[PDB]
This record gives structure tokens, C-alpha cells and sequence, in this order.
């Protein structure tokens, strides 16, 4: 289950949260952004 | 050396100007020899004429200040200084880095004597308070506290108690008092067994390098931060002989012709500043002199800590 | 070689507002303008658990423990009125029109073909098949979700507004219409004409869409919920928050447009299942289901990039499909 | 031990500091606890709030304190049915014994 | 394989409102439309420490210094007024039907599945045992929580309400109809046939419930309680808050379904220990203790799992039990 989630065409990063069952917004970029979040915190939760 | 028969506490002191060096390789609040030093220029002013011996001090240290700066773009810190005086040409002197910093710090000092039964004890405390109002702790002026709300007086708890309840509640009234701020314990066992297991670790390791990696904060791959026991920071912990010890009329231009001297050198042990009701007994959490003139070892330490 | 624009934005057509939920009588909504509004308030829940257990907890000690300390909450709850059986549910939809055209393009090229092909569909067959089915969720009243559930009675009043008033009045049977068939009716083709001539740019069209329900008097009325904090301790929890505008309950407008595009009777499956709403790779949140996946080739993205770039047009079931998601809105192009 | 040390230490230089435990009142302030106004309630009222607080001796911070402290360890229902509850529990208890016996003595 | 669906969720059938109580005089209850509510008024209560000791206050000294500063609240209590007996508390039921689509669902083959099971069981047997037993916790008013346990009669009427009117009107005398003895009875039969037309979706059933209760004069009724937000000081704590809409005293919505919902006679353990609420792991919050544990096979969870998946139908008691949790409605499911 992925930990971040880019919204491609809207530009925006979802952060997957555990207490609901959700995404819930993180931050504003794209695939830059999404892959240096992917390396500083790792996917897969 | 000998248990106090009472503890005085002089109250919240505002100190200005002390020094923030305390050591070739720490800065920050001053040496604890500052106020051991302190304490015996009081006994050497007032306790010879109350007939008291005031021995021992307990550092708390309310607030502190260094007049330092960060600079732009650097982690370290430098201090601010003064401006000296230019010379007999109007150069500017070669200036002198002296670190500067204001603290506001309360002192527990072991009195005993045979001056507690002739005197009334809030009269030796205030005979102690208006001669330490004209005096100075590490360099810096004691601040005298006129004009604010109310002046903060003392208490000379006498620590005969009649019982161990009576003790511990007294002890407990006090501990209240010098609450907001951070008693200083020297800790050298914790460092010696720290050597030990970095002995263990790899051989041939200094307490030097013990006392450094009791400083920084390490980091550890699985990242975690090596987890402290309290606040645990560097002192300066007395000076080692580097000289025999000269004869009072040999040494040229010491402070005086009546003394003996020797060149002497740091020695760094370390401390730990902890919350003063953590030790449950304020009769320890003194720092003492201890001398052994003939090896040399001039130092000064907390014993009956632990 | 016409290769899709980078960005591609279509604004919002059929544009609903929050549904604002109020409550009263039933044989005097002719004169249901002063009606209350549902007022949204908090009641206090405490629940056993009820989940299940991931063999680990089994433990019938630990399970009694558990259910020793049981679950205190709040929730926002909404009912009617101890003398009052029916909730209206009221708001405006507006149908802009000139569905195609995007609000952005990069290619010049690729726009000049997506309009081509748009115009062309228009001119084959106009916003006919497509506003009848929006009219058919206007009618029967699937915006009214949860509320619609086991109403004795719902009813649909839908006025076309013009100057200032009403230039036509609708009057459905909510219940008659059913949820899942697309009939002809002599005055749901008069309002999918009326919709028709919005999608088609013909024609300012803004709707009055009202909604009664004969519920039951004092039950519960479900408006749209949102989502909470949770930076407080686990007693005064607040586990549900509900939408309110201004001290009035209310339905989100995105969720009165989600139930109006519920229009897809086309997806390569079951089609005994009902009309889905039009997404892109058309999915349901309830059934946690993705209807036309891309490794079939009757997604909105695989039908629109053959239509538009390489000429390919479906069939006119799914290039209803991919027009109703250009209505829909939204960004469709890549990184 | 740290973190009751801290809490008390919060406590004390609030308690010396300012006056603004007592500054302006209304309906919400949380009055239970009575430790971070203790020269705010005995030298201004006299009889009032100073004899409200020494023969009630409020001191019932420390349970409230120790459901603030309870969410420091994680919910886990793995962690709860294992015996590392049961001593954290216990130390917790005897810690916030020792903030009660701390907290008790402010009349003195 | 047919594994188990990762989210289930059921709405709830049988939905009820909130219990508005009222109060007035018995033999007057045919004419209580106009009485006035039972309003939740505040007052002081002055308690001394009755709590357990734990062996560190058991001074002597110490005690009378606590009993010396005794504690203040205020409550919200509600009564009766002085020249009114009878507690008439009146809310309405609505029985939905459907009991056995999920409204979410991700595996289609286990919805199906579900959906063969619960329509086998329909076709078996329909809602008759359960209409009969829900149809006795309205008779018997249970829903009367502690405002039944020390009345001197008890009527509850039952109204089936049609297209604005009372369709077929019942009337019972709550405690000749015990709390414990689901019998069998004339008008008990018509009420369960109604509760089975309404629970197996042939028609729309709205009940609206009305029972009467002698208390006695100025006597202290008992609506739903909420909890506190507990901040302000130790003499103004208000320690107690009761439920009411708008200056009328209520039950809790939930309360009243928990009280309808108290049928399980089918649990492991004694059966002199009367019915429970249908609930997973069938929990009786106020003994604290779970029967239908997981280690033994009788709780909800591995009943379903061993009807849907594996086909192993249990005894028609636990399936009793089953779709007496499919009404309830829930979260089932895993993670």
C-alpha cells in the first residue's frame, strides 16, 4: 500500500494516513517531488 | 570532607558579567572552582568573625545569558566583546577575547561552626547576604536587587533536624524555593565507567575522548541518536601540577611573596545539570576543595553525591 | 503527428449548489418557503465494539476488558422536526454549455481537433441522449442519496428560472421513475430539451431543483458529511461532522453532481448492476470496483486518444461516454 | 522522571513568574488545577480562594497528567495484551506518586 | 476461493427517532397530544465521599478532612410535573427492508454470495421469527429503559401510519407482555406480519410508537444521558447532562434501537439470564461481560464466515442471530 500518491494532472502529492483508511493532502508537485518524498521517506508505508 | 551543620541559601543572585569561559575547551556557565573560590573568599571575610566555617556550594543557576552572537551562515557561535581603551598613541589595542554572560544563580553553602549558637540564624544570613551584595562570582558584579517588588531574603536551614520527617519536609520548603532552576553535580563515576565500556569497545581510548563522546550528540545506523542521561556537559574539574612546587620568595612576579606556586594546568572532568529535587538529600550537592598538595591535583568535585 | 497536449482543463458544465435541507409537512409543500431549516446537532453515541478481531485479541479476558471500557463519542446527527415528515431538499443547477471547448491547451493543433470532433459529435447527434439521462437523475431523486432510501413519497419540483421567475414548472413522481431505467416521458423530454438547449449553448439555462421526501416524522435525515480533526482526546471524540452552511443542514454540490452524472449504462460489464457515474476508468466508491480498466479499451483516456488523435470513433454509446465526461470536467493530459 | 521534572519545572516558573494566572478572568481557564496560580489565590484573596485551596489541597494533576501521558506509548492492542502495559503502568504510578507528593506540599 | 470482502458495511434497518418525552395524567392519555414536554431543569446536589478507599485514605484524620469539603454539582434532572403521573414518550419507527444487500462491497462474488445466502434464508423462513421478537420489544415497552421499572401500567400504542393517517392502530399493555417471554398472542401476530412486510421490502411501514407510563406525581423520569466537556471548576462542574431537542426531554435514537434490538435468546450461556441486543460478540455493556465469544463458534463473525464461504449452514437459531445483525447494520469486514 503506497505511501504517497501524485495527483498528476492537479499537481498535487496525497500522503496516505492510517487512522482513516484515506489520503489526505501532503503537499503541492509532481513527479519530482513525488520521487525525492518516495526517497527521503520510503513507499510501501 | 566534614558534613555542613547547616545550609544557608543565598537567594536568586544576578550576576552580569561572568565569565563564559571556563576552560580552554569549555565555555558556556563558569567553572564551579568560581564559586568554591567564592564561598572561601566569604569565610575568609565574614566567617572568620562569626566564627563559622562556610564550606561547600550548591550551584543552581535560575536563568543564564551568554553575550554571544551566531553568525550568518555558520553553526558555531563567537562572542561579543567590549571596547578597550586605545593606547598611549591612539592605536587600538590587540583585543582580548573574553566571553561575558549573565546569570542568575542561587548558592547553598555548607556553614558549621560554633558561630550558629551564638548568633541568631537570619542574622548571619543577613551579615553574609550584605557582605556577598559587595562582592563579585566569576569575574561579573553581583547584582544587589534594589527597587523591585520584593527583595528575596534568606533561610538558613539548620540541617539537625529532629526528625527525619521534620528533615525531609524543611528540605522539601527549600527545594521549593530553589525550584525554577538546574542544580550542577559533578559526575566523574558515570565518566569512569564510560571509559571503560569505550574501552571495551576499542582499546586504548582516553576519558578525553569518553568525556567527547559524552558531549556530542552521535548519530547510529539502524538512524537513532544515542540516547543521554541527563544533561551531561563538560567542567573544568581543578587544575594538575606541570611545575615542582616553587617557594614563596623564588617565582618571579607571582601574585604575592608569602605563597608557593606552580604552574599548573586544567583537568576536565564532567557534569550533570539535573533538577534539585531529583537528589532527595540537599545536604550532598556541595562542591568542595580537594587539594593532595604533594602529587599536585588541586580539584574540586561533589562528593557524597552518589 | 498530433500527439496529445500536455495540459488539457475543462471547466465544470452542469454546475449544482449545496442542497440546502429543510422540513415540514407534507400536504402543504405549495407553501413550503418558510419551512425550517434541518439544523444540524450533536448527540452523544457510546458503542460496544462491534469490528472484528485479528485472532490476536481473542483472548475472551482481554475481549471483556475491552468492551469494559467502551467507545464515547460525539456525532453530528440530523433529523426531522416530532411534527414535521418531509424534507426538502433544495438547490440550483445551472447548465452552461459549449462542453468541448477546453479552458487549456497547450498543442494549438490538438485543440483545433478536439473541437473538429466535439462539433462533429454535436452535429451527428446533439446533447440529446445525454440531457435526457441528466434529466432523468433531476427527476427521479437520486441527489436526494441516503434520504431517498425508504421515503413513503418523494417528489421532484423543477422550475426553469428565467428574468427573475419561473418560465416553466416540472412536477415529477421520484418513486415512479425509477433509479435504473431511462424512460420517455412527454414532460421528461420537455426538460431534456430544456437541457438540451443548455449543453448546446442556446440557451441560459438555471434550474430550481426541489425535493420532497415523506420520511417519517422526527427521523433521521442524511446531509453530506465532512471530515474531522481528531486532535482531542478519545471521550468527546466528534466521530462524524455534518455539513451546514449557516446553521442549516446540506448536501455538498459536488455530491448533487455526482448523482446527476450517474448516467453510464455502457460499461463492458453487468448492465443489470444500474448506471454508474462518469468518471475516467469508471469507478464506484462503494463497490471499491473500476469499471472500463484500461486493459480493455473503453476507459475515457484510450476512447478519447483514438477518437480524437488517430480518428478511431467509437461506438455512440461510448463517445456518449466520453462527451458526458467532457461535461464532467476536470485535467486530462499527462506530466 | 524527566518529563514530571519538566512539568513541575513549567509549573514553578509560571507559578513565580507572572500574575497572568489571575489576569483577567471569564468561564474557561481549567481551575481545577490551582498549582500554576498558587500566589495568585493566597495573596490576593485572602479568605476566599487561599482557604478554598489549603483544606482542599488540590492536587489531582497528576491523573490528568498521566492520560496526557498515556498517549505517549502507541495503541497498539499487541502492546496492551503483553505485560510491557503492566509495566509501564506501574511505573507510570509510581512516578506520578512522586508528583503527587511533590504537588501536596504547596501550603507550606 | 471466495474469501471474505474487505469492507461490508449494512445501513440499518429498522431505523427509529428519537423517544420525545411528555408528561400529563393517565385517563386522559386519549386526548395527549397537547401535552406539555418534559422539560431537563437544572439543580445543586451536595454529595459526601461514599467511595472505596484504597488503603492509603483510610486515616481517620484524613478522612474527616475530606468529609469536611464535601463536593458540588449541578445536574440535569428531569421530572414529572406535580399534578401529572403518566410519562407518554413517543417517537417513530421505520422498518426498511433489504436486509441483505451490503451498502458497500468490494468482492462482487462474495456480495453475490451474501446475497444467495441471506435470500435462501428468506425463502426458508422469512422475517417472521425476528418481525415477532422486534415486535414484542415494542409491545413490552423495553424502550422504556429505567422509566419502566417501577410503573404501575404500562400502555403502548402502536400506529401504522399510511399516506397521512393511521392504516391499522395497535394498543398493548406492557407488562402483562413480559420483558423475557416472546408468546404468542392476536395483535402481536399483526404487528410481527407488519414488521415482516416492512423488513422483507413488500411495503413501507412507519410506526409511530407512543407509550404511556404510571410513574406518579412530580416522579424523576430518565432520558438518554450526554457526556460532559468537563472544564470548568470543581463547584460548578454540571457532572450531568440529559438528552433533549428543543427544550424536551429525549431518548437517544440509538438507545431506543438498542432496546429494539434485545431479542438474542440464542447465546451460549444461560437462558434465564433473558434476551440481549443482537450485537457481534454479543455484548450486554452494563454486566460488562461478552457471550458469543470468538472461542467458542457462535458470535457473528465466524457464523457468517461459515454460511457465506464455506456453505456450513448453522442451527436456525443462529441464523436467527445472523440476520438479526444484517438488520442491525454494521461495519463488518476486515483491514
Amino acid at each position: 500500500i503506497e505511501k504517497f500518491r501524485c495527483s498528476h494532472g492537479y499537481n498535487e502529492i496525497y500522503k496516505y494516513s492510517p487512522d482513516h483508511e484515506a489520503y489526505l493532502f501532503y503537499c503541492k508537485g509532481g513527479q519530482g517531488q513525488l520521487n525525492k518524498l518516495i526517497a527521503e521517506n520510503g513507499r510501501f508505508m | 570532607v566534614t558534613d555542613p551543620e547547616a545550609l544557608l541559601l543565598l537567594p536568586r543572585l544576578s550576576i552580569q558579567n561572568a565569565n563564559a569561559i571556563s576552560s580552554p575547551l569549555t565555555w558556556g556557565f563558569p567553572s564551579p572552582g568560581a564559586f568554591t573560590g567564592f564561598v572561601h573568599a566569604l569565610q575568609r571575610r565574614v566567617g572568620i568573625s562569626l566564627d563559622i566555617e562556610l564550606d561547600g556550594v550548591g550551584i543552581v543557576c535560575h536563568r543564564f545569558e551568554a553575550q554571544i552572537s551566531q553568525p550568518a551562515g555558520k553553526r558555531t557561535k563567537v562572542f561579543n566583546l567590549t571596547r578597550n581603551p586605545l593606547n598611549r598613541d591612539g592605536s587600538t589595542a590587540a583585543i582580548v577575547e573574553e566571553g561575558r554572560a549573565h546569570l542568575e544563580v542561587s548558592l547553598l553553602l555548607g556553614v558549621h561552626g560554633d558561630g550558629l549558637d551564638d548568633h541568631p540564624a537570619q542574622e548571619i544570613a543577613r551579615q553574609v547576604q550584605e557582605q556577598a551584595g559587595a562582592m563579585r562570582l566569576a569575574g561579573g558584579s553581583i547584582l544587589p536587587w534594589c527597587n523591585e517588588r520584593f527583595p528575596a531574603p534568606n533561610a538558613e536551614l539548620l540541617m539537625l533536624g529532629g526528625s527525619d520527617e521534620q528533615r525531609r519536609k524543611n528540605q522539601r520548603r527549600l527545594t521549593r524555593r530553589l525550584l525554577p532552576g538546574f542544580a550542577l553535580v559533578s559526575r566523574e563515576a558515570l565518566l569512569q565507567q564510560h571509559l571503560e565500556t569505550l574501552r571495551t569497545t576499542l582499546p586504548e581510548a582516553t576519558t578525553l575522548d569518553a568525556l567527547l563522546d559524552l558531549c556530542r550528540i552521535n548519530f547510529e545506523p539502524p538512524w537513532q541518536v544515542r540516547d543521554k542521561p541527563g544533561w551531561l556537559v563538560p567542567i573544568p574539574a581543578g587544575y594538575n601540577a606541570l611545575s615542582p612546587l616553587y617557594l614563596p620568595g623564588e617565582v618571579r612576579n607571582a601574585r604575592d611573596r608569602e605563597t608557593p606556586l606552580r604552574f599548573v594546568e586544567n583537568l576536565f572532568g564532567l557534569g550533570e545539570w539535573l533538577s534539585p529535587h531529583r537528589v532527595a538529600a540537599l545536604s550532598d550537592l556541595l562542591w568542595y576543595h580537594h587539594a593532595e598538595p604533594d602529587k599536585g591535583l588541586y580539584r574540586w568535585s561533589t562528593p557524597r553525591f552518589v | 503527428i498530433l500527439s496529445t497536449a500536455s495540459v488539457l482543463a475543462f471547466e465544470r458544465k452542469l454546475d449544482p449548489s449545496d442542497a440546502l435541507m429543510s422540513a415540514g409537512a407534507w400536504a402543504q409543500r405549495d407553501a413550503s418557503q418558510e419551512w425550517p431549516a434541518v439544523t444540524v446537532r450533536e448527540k452523544s453515541v457510546r458503542g460496544t465494539i462491534s469490528n472484528r478481531l485479528k485472532t490476536k485479541d481473542r483472548d475472551p479476558a482481554k475481549l471483556d476488558a475491552s468492551i469494559q471500557s467502551p467507545n464515547l463519542q460525539t456525532v453530528d446527527v440530523a433529523n426531522l422536526p416530532s411534527d414535521a415528515d418531509t424534507l426538502k431538499v433544495r438547490f440550483t443547477l445551472r447548465v452552461l454549455g459549449g462542453a468541448g471547448t477546453p479552458s487549456a491547451c497547450n498543442d494549438a493543433a490538438y485543440r483545433d481537433k478536439l473541437l473538429q470532433t466535439v462539433a462533429t459529435y454535436v452535429n451527428d447527434q446533439g446533447f440529446a441522449e445525454l440531457a435526457r439521462r441528466y434529466a432523468h437523475n433531476l427527476a427521479n431523486a437520486r441527489f436526494l442519496w441516503r434520504n431517498r432510501v425508504g421515503a413513503e413519497a418523494v417528489e421532484v419540483r423543477i422550475n426553469h428560472i428565467r428574468q427573475g421567475e419561473v418560465a416553466r414548472a416540472w412536477r415529477f413522481d421520484a418513486l415512479a421513475i425509477g433509479l435504473r431505467d431511462f424512460k420517455a416521458d412527454a414532460e421528461l423530454d420537455a426538460l431534456a430539451e430544456l437541457i438540451a438547449s443548455g449543453l448546446s449553448g442556446s440557451g441560459h439555462v438555471l434550474l430550481e431543483v426541489v425535493a420532497f421526501a415523506r420520511i417519517g416524522d422526527g427521523q433521521e435525515v442524511f446531509p453530506s458529511q465532512e471530515l474531522i480533526l481528531d486532535k482531542g482526546d478519545k471521550k468527546g471524540q466528534k466521530s462524524k461532522t455534518l455539513y451546514s452552511v449557516r446553521d442549516a443542514a446540506a448536501i455538498h454540490s459536488q455530491k448533487i453532481g455526482n448523482a446527476l452524472r450517474t448516467i453510464d449504462t455502457w460499461y463492458p460489464d453487468e448492465d443489470g448492476l444500474g448506471p454508474i457515474a462518469v468518471e475516467p476508468y469508471g469507478s464506484v466508491t462503494s463497490q471499491g470496483k473500476a469499471y472500463r480498466q484500461p486493459k480493455q479499451k473503453l476507459d475515457f483516456y484510450t476512447l478519447l486518444d483514438n477518437w480524437v488523435l488517430r480518428d478511431e470513433a467509437p461506438a455512440v454509446e461510448q463517445q456518449h461516454y466520453v462527451i458526458a465526461n467532457l461535461i464532467r470536467g476536470g485535467v486530462f493530459g499527462e506530466a | 522522571a524527566q518529563i514530571c521534572d519538566e512539568a513541575l519545572q513549567y509549573a514553578a516558573r509560571l507559578r513565580e513568574l507572572e500574575p497572568g494566572w489571575s489576569a483577567t478572568p471569564g468561564c474557561q481557564l481549567h481551575d481545577a488545577e490551582q498549582l500554576w496560580l498558587d500566589p495568585l489565590r493566597a495573596q490576593t484573596d485572602e479568605t476566599f480562594l487561599q482557604r478554598r485551596l489549603r483544606g482542599d489541597w488540590p492536587a489531582e494533576v497528576g491523573n490528568r497528567f498521566a492520560n496526557w501521558l498515556n498517549r505517549a506509548v502507541s495503541s497498539d492492542s499487541q502492546i496492551l495484551g503483553s505485560p510491557e502495559a503492566a509495566q509501564w503502568s506501574q511505573e507510570l504510578s509510581k512516578e506520578l506518586t512522586m508528583f503527587k507528593e511533590i504537588l501536596e506540599d504547596e501550603r507550606d
